[PDB]
């Protein structure tokens, strides 16, 4: 089952059909919102996400073929990554707004309601706009997160002969098919070469928008759990230790 | 790193 | 804009010439350095350092088209990152260590001499090793650097059209170059990814590194001074 | 405000 012989449109097949569910959050909630109340829609939302995320992550071409030590780093250090980069997907056709669950549409004044959240929603609407401006695709997007499952920890990554050495060069491999898959995608668009290069450009520097969220978004994150504010939820504050080691 | 290696470890 | 009607060669050549120069370390053979020492350094030349990225980022094709608001949010944003692809580039002949001046070359070892500092040391010196294995050309570190001015703080900002415009003409300008050096259409798609990709990690770092500043600055093992300082707050308190 | 940004970029 090896990943380095999908074809561009295979690849986007399997991406495609990994697709986790949009998951919903508490239905009928107390309005308005509490801090210690959006923060706990949003951390269990998350918890039960990051489930999916796991098990869409075996279905990442390539990433099975990586030791468990391994697959376990990329994930701890891209999950909020990826479910940053979902959620302002989720929010393309929604100017304004963050639709965190179809029935958790909120916007930047709701963002207020738990200190420090503003500043993260206004990126992450900012991003979303950003995605509405280029006419961003699923099949796209698709790539695009699976790029950040493999890049945010492929340095972070210890090296260690051609030990370790192979669990990062078949990762370089798979990123640059997946590159591939970007720009058949874009040729089959009738985009001209000077336009598939740029659009590529411009979809790449999304993730380093994307990335600069997460690391804001991970303090925020630390910063509730000593404010004690954050819900007991295992997974989510498993994952989040792993960006303090 | 227990959950999520069990997680990911489930067959 | 002046820097969108310029050619790709045109633009290299701006890019090259705007080349901040290679600053020194105050001189001192005492080794090893203390926690605090070590922290006076390296914050020293930084805010020395800031001085000379900020007359570069003038000379950078369509920075100054901005009006000041946008040029003062540009460099408060990526200032950081700015200069750590800089440590990065010039560190790339020298593996293992990280060249932080000419008089200044100092190993993971050494970054253990402050708290927190050896685990942002260890990123630093993966992606020298990144830039070495891929063996990137000063033409395309040059290109990189001003992606990174204007595109990091350019959605948390009219002028955002006109910088994704400047932002197309530099990745035009490194698939100009990459074809002149030989590569085919598919290896030059490839490269350009896997450049801008590392762009993320350089993010990543200056994060880790904007938080780790800011901790120190609360221990105050050494007094920051104010250019440094002002940049430093642009992203906290 | 004042900032010593703002003097290097006007100068
Ligand atoms: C931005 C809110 C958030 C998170 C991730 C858990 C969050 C919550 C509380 C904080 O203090 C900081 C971030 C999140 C939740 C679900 C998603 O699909 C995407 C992002
Ligand atoms: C990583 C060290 C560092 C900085 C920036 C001042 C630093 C210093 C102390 C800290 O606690 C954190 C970061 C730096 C200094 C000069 C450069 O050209 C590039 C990076
Ligand atoms: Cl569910």
């Amino acid at each position: 089952s090896l990943a380095l012989s999908l074809t561009a449109d295979q690849m986007v097949s399997a991406l495609l059909d990994a697709e986790p569910p949009i998951l919903y959050s508490e239905y009928d909630p107390t309005r308005p919102f509490s801090e210690a109340s959006m923060m706990g829609l949003l951390t269990n939302l998350a918890d039960r996400e990051l489930v999916h995320m796991i098990n869409w992550a075996k279905r990442v071409p390539g990433f099975v073929d990586l030791t468990l030590h391994d697959q376990v780093h990329l994930l701890e250090c891209a999950w909020l990554e990826i479910l940053m980069i979902g959620l302002v997907w989720r929010s393309m056709e929604h100017p304004g707004k963050l639709l965190f669950a179809p029935n958790l549409l909120l916007d930047r004044n709701q963002g207020k309601c738990v200190e420090g959240m503003v500043e993260i929603f206004d990126m992450l609407l900012a991003t979303s706009s950003r995605f509405r401006m280029m006419n961003l695709q699923g099949e796209e997007f698709v790539c695009l997160k699976s790029i950040i499952l493999l890049n945010s920890g492929v340095y972070t990554f210890l090296s260690s002969t051609l030990k370790s050495l192979e669990e990062k060069d078949h990762i370089h491999r798979v990123l640059d098919k997946i590159t591939d898959t970007l720009i058949h995608l874009m040729a089959k668009a009738g985009l001209t070469l000077q336009q598939q290069h740029q659009r590529l450009a411009q979809l790449l520097l999304i993730l380093s928008h994307i990335r600069h969220m997460s690391n804001k978004g991970m303090e925020h994150l630390y910063s509730m759990k000593c404010k004690n504010v954050v819900p007991l939820y295992d997974l989510l504050l498993e994952m989040l230790d792993a960006h303090r080691l | 790193h227990k959950i999520l290696h069990r997680l990911l470890q489930d067959s």
